[PDB]
């Protein structure tokens, strides 16, 4: 942190002279624009995200992909269920029709 | 028997075992189960005591949220909005913000209120302030383009009428909700997707909790920690220029580099790592060496410390900026670094002066005119300044205490 | 990466139902061809 | 209503 | 009365900012 | 179950004091542990902040009486009153905090 603070002093010391002409200490005798603020605010955003994905795992995401496997266990066993349902209803017409 | 319970009594093993489906997310048995039952009820009794609604919610099912959001009976609406707010799911957000009742705006009484009453969040946090208090920037994009902008933090001084209501018998929250609202403004998801330019807001911001951080006494790191935030916002988003004119858009905005105001504003701000970049620093150093490639590119400071000692004469230079200006050593003698180095120097030879003073009447004449040359520079340094700006700096005391001396 | 996890579970998700409506739509096509034979 | 947006108006919900 | 309803409030608050601090760190092989 | 007392010696706390030796302070150490965690605390009584500051000085006080197991008697002392100033950090009411 030293450094930055060396370059903000730095910036006060030699930004002081810019202001006003002193000759010595000797005084003897005297658009674009906005198009550049979007580019740079969608670079901000996407790199944002980015640094968001970087950083480690959330125990609760886990529990998250936990409770979806369980919800597709159960949606999947149910398809299973109506499945057999109607091929039954399909075998008991056919074996009705054969009697 | 001192426990405590959200339900008096266990009661239905019915709608127990539809909660229990609702936890681990059974879409078949509770959308068969939505019509054949007596009544959908809220069933809490957890921990927490939970609405199937909010229950299932917490744990991300999109489609029983969906098929409980078509229910028209339900309640805590609002509190799961938060909730998925406070979670980070955005397809649940989307899902409830479709939801009715939530037409137009709702933001900003018996609105959430979870468990029949003491609401979570602190009940003062409308949708988008928990939204940019989490750094989601979907749902913050999804709640601004449905037009919900923050409130400001309005004022600490100005009682007016409703600020004095709520400073009154409200106190203590009133600070919070304050100090919340103004985390709300300070955080990068707000300041980029709500205004037109960041950089702006961000820098007048910053210098407003800068002020806010010294006139309460009370909560002055966390004014600090949100105000260094917005730096660090400011600081990241110059450092993601990679061509020049983003860069010349980022410090100057709308002789050399005119009307540079920006950079003035921020050392006067006090924006640590702005002026620091190296980015910046290479502006200021065009800037600052200007007129004089030569020696930008010079090896080392003894080359330097030869140019300040073929500066240290002073009959060639006064003599040409006196009787003629504009000269190539004219346009050479006004730059900032020319100022520096015949400054520097000539402080040199009084120290030099002062030395052979003291080895061994001409020297006095000499080393009186130069502090009066010194008490002049301190006229026209004074002159600009008030008296509280110039006896800001401590050395800046101790200066005027040398030459003072020195007239004595 | 659990974000791409996630993404290939929903894609997973969408796959298989869509699978089992093919599945029953031919069912029903096989039943109805059936029932219209017997009648 | 200062808001950036990509699409001037969200246009087709298909 | 008052008390009570209180305690149950901070309770409440407690238990679910516990379990949030549950959640928030890191990951078990197992 | 409460850890009963160090130096009452009773009947059945001698009867485990001998030939059951130095598992009979690692039982009173655990149930200890059992007694002064955020879960039992918050769920167990009527109100959280009584139980815990009593029982917060009696580990303080046990600490000193026991010379082995110190270490552990002010790590558990000070996860409870951890446990009271993190449930007074929770209140954003002056109702609450009063």
């Amino acid at each position: 942190d030293a450094d930055v603070e060396w370059k903000f002093a730095r910036a006060k010391l030699w930004f002081s002279y810019f202001e006003e002409g002193r000759t010595l200490p000797v005084p003897f005798n005297l658009r674009q624009y906005q198009k550049i603020m979007k580019r740079l605010i969608k670079r901000y955003v996407l790199q944002a995200q980015i640094d968001k994905e970087s950083d480690e795992v959330n125990e609760g995401e886990l529990k998250e992909i936990k409770q979806d496997i369980s919800s597709l266990r159960y949606e999947l066993l149910e398809e299973k269920s109506q499945n057999t349902e109607d091929l039954a209803e399909l075998i008991r017409e056919l074996g009705e029709k054969l009697s | 028997a001192y426990m405590f319970s959200d339900r008096s009594t266990s009661l239905s093993i019915e709608e127990e075992r539809f909660l229990d489906a609702a936890e681990y997310g059974n879409i078949p048995v509770v959308r068969k189960m939505l019509e054949e039952c007596h009544s959908l009820n809220v069933n809490c009794v957890d921990y927490m005591g939970q609405n199937a609604l909010q229950l299932a919610v917490a744990n991300e099912h999109l489609e029983i949220t969906e098929l409980l959001l078509k229910k028209e009976n339900l309640s805590r609406v609002g509190d799961a909005l938060l909730l998925a707010i406070s979670k980070g799911y955005v397809r649940i957000v989307e899902a409830i913000l479709s939801h009715p009742a939530f037409a137009e705006g709702k933001r900003l009484d018996d609105f959430y209120a979870y468990d029949e009453d003491g609401t979570r969040f602190s009940h003062d946090v409308t949708p988008i302030i928990l939204a940019a208090h989490c750094q989601e920037y979907e749902i913050v994009h999804t709640l601004l383009r449905k037009g919900a902008r923050i409130e400001r933090p309005h004022d600490y001084f100005c009682k007016c009428n409703d600020c004095n209501q709520k400073q009154k018998h409200d106190s203590f929250s009133h600070s919070r909700s304050r100090i919340n609202a103004y985390k709300g403004l300070a955080s990068p998801a707000y300041l980029s997707l709500s205004s037109e330019d960041p950089v702006m807001t961000a820098l007048e911001l910053s210098n407003e909790l800068a002020v806010l951080a010294n006139i309460e006494k009370e909560f002055k790191n966390d004014y600090k920690k949100l105000s260094m935030q917005c730096k660090d916002f400011v600081v990241g988003l110059l450092d993601l220029c990679r061509n020049t004119e983003e860069v010349e858009a980022i410090l100057n905005g709308d002789h050399g580099r005119p009307n540079l105001s920006r950079l003035k504003l921020a050392i006067k701000y006090e924006v640590k790592k702005f002026v620091a970049h190296p980015n910046c620093q290479q502006q200021l150093l065009s800037i600052w060496y200007e007129n004089l490639s030569g020696l930008r590119q010079q090896t080392m400071a003894v080359k330097f410390l030869v140019v300040l000692a073929v500066a240290i004469g002073l009959p060639f230079l006064a003599l040409i900026y006196w009787f003629a200006p504009c000269s190539k050593m004219g346009k050479i003698m006004r730059g900032p670094f020319m100022k520096f180095v015949a400054h520097a120097a000539s402080f040199t030879i009084f120290l030099g002066l002062l030395v052979m003073n003291a080895a061994d009447s001409w020297m006095e004449m000499l080393i009186i005119s130069w502090v009066i040359g010194m008490i002049w520079a301190e006229c026209k340094e004074i002159w600009t300044q008030g008296p509280k700006e110039y006896l800001f700096e401590l050395w800046n005391m101790l200066d005027f205490g040398m030459l003072a001396i020195f007239a004595a």
